[PDB]
């Protein structure tokens, strides 16, 4: 059995969710923000946000958002998190202590079910009779409200419509009545039902169903006023309130999509609306006496690539990014003289998708210090994280960072940077690939809208300035990266490993690996070698290259002419995605078969299929913990320890760890932000978490799990749900408890408690014992 | 596939987004795989296989000479070539082969310690895998077509059996209680198959062309009658509301169970919804079935579009369950397919035969 | 108020007369209602199986469950001896309920066929003998009654007669037999009890002949042999196992 503690060194930052309402009180107007596990309650203030209260779910929220009941002083929140748990909580302060009571909570996973495409909706009838959530293809469950439940008893309504886009709760009608937009066939069209809680099934709908816009993505249930409902798809926006049908086409919104909406007002005359190029837009309704006269879309300016967007008063609107930074941006009357009525107030940071990062013992201290290609298309940055709390740099790219590698000899971080061009082609805006001190593009005699175009950008470890930019070949994209000297030559070299992305194919069938040097200021091409895939992954491997193009993980070794000869081949994979090594072992992590222990036998030169878990995990990145200990990642936010047992039972790795992370790990790395626990492996999450594991021994281990225990019979959860379940395995075809793996987060929540709790805890273990312990067991980060 | 990694990466897709698109680009790559071979050791034609639910790993095998086999199906060699071995045989010499053709074969869901089969020997089976010695033996009156066990029921472990006779015979395995019976059919009930999604929901296809959905805790009979046009043509129900124009073979609820597909000797196949058994009109042309017993056929499961992969003559054609569109035909078998089955962790279809060969398909790259 | 599993109620003051296993059999014949299945309230006489029928209804009534929405018109069949007996013990328990007699005592006064369609259309309770079921099936099966509750239901031990035919003629799934002695002379009776509670679980009474019957039978005859004891006694426990969940015998 493995021993592994895994803690929070940065708790997730990317906003999945925001809304606003009288949470804490009936007069206070609250920000509640979810990111992926904690919920964030502020206080809109005159000017910015006044923190309250930081909660931690048991639980990923997928759905979040505040009703008030008939009678009820202040909002309750639902809150569905992505294993199913429901709860409704409610807000009392009583003085100085503050609660999140669970006025009530259930499980509402089917046992079966195909998870719907678009994802969790959740949507509560504007009069508070019923929550209605689309899970599952086919079904909608319904959790009434007005049968006053604390266990929170749903049942499902069958849907005639199997591919539901979006759903909303329409406004002033007598029924709780649905309106979404479903695909068929016969392309996209919008539906109303009216839900029967007493018949507990649909009826026929206000309005007959209707032939939308290809793409219609978006339903806006508009209040009562109006009524009706505004679907935004690319090319349109579209009202339907019955026999009312407006429509517009304004092009300013074709050149991006339309991801999230706001209702500015209370009466819905006004809609902000957020689409994945950051612009913003401000949706109008003009009334006549009232019905609907016309629709008018103005864009505001631009923000961070909002997820989700909130508007709080006074022209404050918080954006809400997955991607970028959140902001609280002002909405001006008057333009800024740029066209832009946005202004950025404030900037919360978002260690964005952590897609890559390295741990550099940069200023020559003893001290670790992560640098993370964290961010997206346009908020791509490289962050620099150091314990001092953490504090966070953060050096703007303006173009998607992909990859990270630290060549020490040359003071220089190589980073793969990615850019979104249009039209031969031109750069939406100025990002730092095109501000590079130098720069070049590669001239390859191997191969003979909008496109992404790749740049290898050497970036100085003091000033982080692009000291150069590479741009790769036409339709080349760049994978993997590494910095390491091959062979027996002296240089360190950049070594990118591509592919050739055409549209024509599922599939690049050409790539190559490409020999970079940095060296007076200027990154020359030593050596270039065609291979025939995409080269995802590349490991330097006891002096010699490890590449993992399509299926095939080969060693090539360099040559004292300076190129690339292959050594040895491995076909036995369906994608080899993630490469690590320690020695002459070298772990593979794929696509979907999971994992497997492969070993460079020297004294032959080929590759030896040690062992290999049979466990179909589809992975997001692996480490090697240690001589015979895997760590993995699934792409269902799980983590697995996986153990060469001890015939050709022998070829089984065994899955002796199982832990539910709740994040999805983009990324494994050995290291510590620190000057009893073995090892330090960092990860980072598309959340932007930064989590630790370490091992533990067996001793220890049994204590923490024992004190695990107890904690879990002490604390109690916002919305009553088991650390177990929480923390357990889950696959969408299969589940199991955790095991092997203590949550250091629930630990060091040892210390967050008062005494008498603490006598709770340690009944048959003295307290201050176990203060030390989790007092030193926080020292790792 | 390098948009939908950086996509996964980045957060732009939920990662079920990369899981179902690939899965579904696997299905559509499915190609007969010779670079994976099943050991011949039936020597008749296979009439069912049964890949166990939990862990996916082995698979049972019913031949048309009354051997059981039960087969590996990881590869535990090195190779990039490999055999799924036969790891254990209920062979001619087992004290308890079935005497004729094995019908059906089923792992026990939730454990794979246990496994079922019936035979037209008249007798359903009950084997524990590891002693692989009968532990329970049900006698019919009258040769069994298909059994089934519900894949859901924690609760229940009824066997619902289908024989020559009309009636449906649920074999409690916990005391051993062969006595209740589901009457209403009025011939040969060729196929049954238990809802994935309700526990006492059981679909049962008989060759006088009807299907039939019970709640076999109900005492009061089916609970619908599925009809081909579902009120065009309607008369009191004495002989109408048939499924099919001929004998009804094949029934398959789809993964999520809210849908059933029959397949009857009028070559058709058809799609009905298991709540209220509503036929949705889909069209999945022609379905060339002229098979004189039940006929077993599965669903995918865990893809971006469900498919259904049928038994077609000599070939498995696949289609997609919810538009009808003929995805393709594998053609790789020389006589006429009895039963496929899916392995739904890799996308790959295992298809038995009577030319005594289970020929695998696995996605091409 | 007692509250039951889904959205079954019974007021506290009847349910704070009944015993603790009267409870219990109120609980047990309403999780037969939901799973829809016919049963035997077996418990021997004078334990009081009038009472927990009557407070079972009651609680079927007064909780509005969701068809008939209710308690639908139900048909109690019963000895001529406890007609009013029968009246007696609803009118003094849940007064509510419009108890009608089909009887030439009776209180009608009018053709019987219009008591029968006045109580399949107030959703009364029709109190009648087992000759009455037998003389007048042809009206009694015209009305989708919600209800058969059978007392002293060992009447139907014979599946022959010519009331066992009538009874099983009932179109509804909730079918009671109350009966403290619901095995007289031999298997074949249950079998004909167990035939109208529910008619497939217990097969054909070919397959139940041969498979319990005669093996039962046969292991309690005095030289009956060791293995055909054994015999007896494993298939007397499948047959108690089958029949566990629809007999509460107390
Ligand atoms: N819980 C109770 N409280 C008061 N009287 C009861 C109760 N249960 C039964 N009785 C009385 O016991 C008597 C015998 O019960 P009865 O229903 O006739 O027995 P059986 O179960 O044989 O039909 C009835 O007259 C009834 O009034
Ligand atoms: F005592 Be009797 F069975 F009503």
């Amino acid at each position: 059995m493995s021993y592994n503690y895994v803690v929070t060194a940065q708790k997730p930052t990317a906003v999945n969710g925001c809304v606003t309402g009288h949470f804490t009180s009936a007069e206070d107007l609250n920000l509640l923000i979810a990111k992926n596990t904690r919920l964030e309650i502020y206080v809109v203030t005159a000017e910015g946000l006044r923190p309250v209260k930081e909660v931690g779910m048991y639980g990923k929220i997928a759905v979040m958002e505040l009703f008030r009941p008939k009678g009820e002083s202040k909002d309750l929140l639902f809150i569905l998190t992505a294993k199913y748990n429901a709860c409704i909580l409610e807000y009392k302060q009583s003085g100085e202590s503050i609660d999140i009571i669970t006025r009530a909570h259930g499980n509402v996973q089917d046992r079966i079910g195909r998870p719907s495409e678009t994802g969790i909706i959740g949507i509560i009838d504007p009069e508070c009779r019923m929550i209605g959530l689309r899970l599952y293809d086919g079904l909608f469950k319904v959790i009434p409200l007005d049968r006053d439940n604390k266990e929170l008893k749903a049942f499902n309504i069958r849907l005639e419509e199997l591919h539901v886009i979006d759903v909303k709760f329409l406004y002033g009608c007598q029924a709780p009545t649905i309106c979404f937009v479903y695909q068929d066939p016969q392309g996209r069209h919008v539906k109303t039902y009216e839900v029967s809680l007493r018949e507990k099934e649909f009826n026929k709908g206000p309005w007959k169903q209707e032939n939308v816009e290809a793409e219609a993505s978006m339903v806006i249930a508009v209040p009562e006023p109006f009524g009706g409902a505004i679907i935004i798809g690319q090319e349109s926006i579209t009202y339907h309130n019955g026999d009312k049908y407006l429509a517009i086409a304004p092009p300013i919104i074709k050149q991006s999509t339309i991801v999230c909406h706001n209702r500015v007002d209370p009466n819905g005359s006004r809609y902000l609306l957020g689409d994945m190029e950051g612009r913003l837009f401000m949706l109008l309704l003009e009334k006549e006496e009232v019905t609907l006269k016309d629709l008018r879309v103005e864009l505001l300016g631009e923000t961070s690539i909002a997820e989700c967007l909130t508007y709080l008063d006074n022209g404050v609107v918080f954006v809400g990014s997955r991607l970028g930074d959140s902001q609280l941006v002002k909405l001006n009357v008057d333009s800024n003289e740029q066209g832009s009525y946005v202004v950025a107030m404030e900037t919360f940071t978002n260690l964005g998708p952590i897609v890559d990062m390295c741990v550099v013992d940069l200023e020559r201290q003893g001290q670790g210090q992560l640098v993370t290609c964290s961010g997206a298309f346009k908020e791509g940055s490289l962050r620099i994280i150091r314990n001092g709390k953490l504090h966070i740099r953060t050096v703007p790219l303006y173009e998607s960072p992909r990859k990270i590698c630290y060549q020490e000899v040359s003071q220089c971080f190589g980073v793969l940077s990615s850019r979104i061009e249009v039209q031969g082609t031109t750069a939406l805006r100025p990002s730092a690939s095109t501000q590079a001190l130098s720069s070049s593009v590669s001239s390859s005699k191997l191969f003979s809208e909008e496109v992404e175009v790749h740049n290898l950008l050497i970036i100085d470890q003091h000033t982080f300035e692009v000291l150069h930019a590479h741009q790769f070949l036409q339709n080349e994209y760049a994978l993997s990266l590494v910095s390491c000297k091959l062979g027996k030559d002296p240089n360190t070299y950049f070594i990118v490993g591509t592919a050739m992305v055409y549209p024509e194919e599922a599939e690049p069938k050409q790539g190559r690996i490409v020999v970079f040097q940095y060296s007076d200021g200027k990154l020359q091409t030593v050596a270039e070698k065609e291979v025939k895939g995409a080269v995802y992954s590349m490991v330097e491997f006891n002096g010699k290259l490890l590449a993992s193009i399509n299926s095939t993980v080969r060693l090539y070794e360099w040559t004292t002419e300076k190129e690339l000869r292959t050594e040895c081949n491995h076909y036995n994979n369906i994608m080899a995605l993630y490469l690590k090594t320690k020695g002459d072992f070298i772990l593979v992590g794929d696509l979907m078969r999971s994992v497997l222990l492969l070993a460079y036998k020297p004294m032959e030169g080929n590759f030896e299929e040690i062992a290999r878990d049979f466990n179909p995990n589809w992975m997001s990145a692996v480490e090697i913990l240690d001589d015979d200990n895997f760590l993995g990642a699934e792409n269902a936010f799980n983590l697995f320890v996986c153990q060469k047992d001890s015939d050709e039972e022998r070829q089984h790795l065994q899955e002796v760890g199982l832990f539910h992370l709740g994040e999805f790990v983009n990324v494994f790395c050995h290291g510590s932000l620190v000057m009893p626990t073995q090892g330090s492996v960092l990860f980072g999450t598309v959340n932007g978490m930064i989590g630790l594991v370490t091992s533990l021994s067996e001793s220890w281990y049994n204590l923490l799990l024992d004190m695990q225990n107890r904690l879990n019979k002490v604390i109690k959860s916002v919305g009553k749900i088991e650390h177990s379940f929480w923390r357990s395995f889950h696959t969408e075809r299969k589940t199991e408890p955790a095991t092997g793996f203590i949550d250091g987060d629930l630990i060091e929540s040892f210390l967050d408690i008062s005494r008498p709790k603490m006598q709770e805890v340690v009944a048959n273990l003295t307290a201050d014992d176990l203060i030390k312990v989790v007092e030193e067991l926080t020292r790792i980060h | 596939m390098l948009g939908f990694l950086s996509a996964r990466q980045t957060g732009l897709e939920d990662p079920l987004r990369l899981r179902r698109a690939e899965s579904t680009r696997r299905v559509l790559g499915l190609e007969l795989n010779k670079d994976r071979d099943v050991e011949r050791i039936h020597g008749g034609g296979i009439n069912t296989l049964d890949i166990e639910p939990v862990e996916g790993r082995y698979m049972l095998s019913g031949g048309s000479d009354g051997v059981i086999v039960l087969y590996d199906l990881e590869n535990s060699s090195r190779q990039s070539y490999y055999t799924c071995k036969a790891v254990c045989s209920i062979g001619r010499d087992h004290p308890d082969v079935h005497r004729y053709s094995v019908e059906t074969v089923q792992w026990y869901p939730h454990d794979t310690g246990m496994f079922t089969s019936s035979s037209f020997d008249k007798t359903l089976k009950v084997w524990d895998t590891n002693t692989l010695q009968t532990a329970d033996v049900f006698n019919f009156e009258e040769t069994v077509y298909s059994h089934h066990m519900s894949p859901v029921s924690t609760k229940h472990c009824l066997v619902a059996v289908g024989t020559r006779g009309p009636k449906v015979q649920l074999c409690d395995l916990k005391s051993g209680s062969c006595s209740h019976i589901l009457q209403g059919h009025r011939q040969e009930i060729l196929a049954v198959s238990w809802s994935p999604r309700y526990d006492y929901i059981l679909a049962t296809a008989s060759a006088d062309s009807r299907v039939k959905l019970w709640d076999v805790r109900r005492a009061s009979g089916c609970l619908i009658t599925l009809d081909q046009h579902n009120g065009k043509k309607s008369q009191a129900v004495e002989s109408a509301n048939t499924a099919h124009n001929g004998k009804v073979n094949g029934l398959c609820f789809t993964s999520d169970g809210l849908h059933l597909l029959t397949v009857g000797t009028d070559n058709r196949m058809r799609l009905w919804n298991s709540s209220n058994g509503e036929n949705t009109l889909v069209n999945y042309g022609k379905v060339c079935n002229n098979s004189k017993k039940g006929l077993k056929f599965t669903v995918s499961c865990g893809c971006s579009s469900e498919f259904v992969f049928v038994p077609y003559g000599s070939t498995i054609a696949v289609y997609t369950v919810y538009s009808g569109e003929q995805i393709t035909m594998l053609k790789g078998h020389y006589k006429t397919v009895d039963c496929c089955v899916f392995q739904s962790n890799f996308q790959e279809l295992y298809s038995g035969s009577r030319d005594c060969n289970i020929l695998a398909w696995v996605p091409s790259l | 108020d007692a509250e039951f599993d889904e959205g079954f109620k019974v007021p506290g003051f009847l349910f704070k007369k009944l015993f603790k296993y009267q409870q219990t059999g109120v609980r047990w014949l309403w999780e037969l209602h939901c799973q829809q299945a016919g049963g035997i309230l077996g418990d021997e006489m004078g334990l009081g199986k009038t009472i927990q029928i009557i407070a079972f209804l009651a609680g079927l009534s007064y909780s509005k469950i969701r068809r008939f929405e209710g308690l639908g018109p139900t048909v109690i069949v019963c000895p001529t001896t406890v007609m009013h007996q029968w009246v007696k013990e609803f009118h003094t328990w849940w007064p509510p309920f419009r108890v009608a007699i089909l009887h030439e005592t009776g209180s009608y006064t009018h053709k019987k066929e219009k008591l029968i369609r006045d109580v399949a259309h107030c959703h009364g309770i029709l109190i009648t003998s087992y000759s009455y079921i037998r003389l007048m099936q042809d009206d009694i099966s015209r009305y989708d009654w919600h209800y058969v509750i059978l007392d002293e239901g060992h009447k139907i031990r014979n599946p022959n007669a010519a009331v066992t035919l009538a009874c099983k003629q009932f179109r509804t799934p909730h079918r009671i037999i109350l009966s403290g002695s619901p095995m007289q002379n031999n298997l074949r009776e249950l079998w004909s009890l167990f035939d109208f509670i529910f008619p497939g679980k217990l097969g054909t009474l070919p397959v139940f002949m041969e498979q319990f019957s005669v093996p039962i039978t046969m292991g309690g005859y005095s030289n009956a042999s060791p293995v055909q004891v054994k015999t007896a006694y494993k298939c007397a426990c499948v047959l108690r196992d089958t029949i566990n969940p629809y007999l509460l015998r107390r």
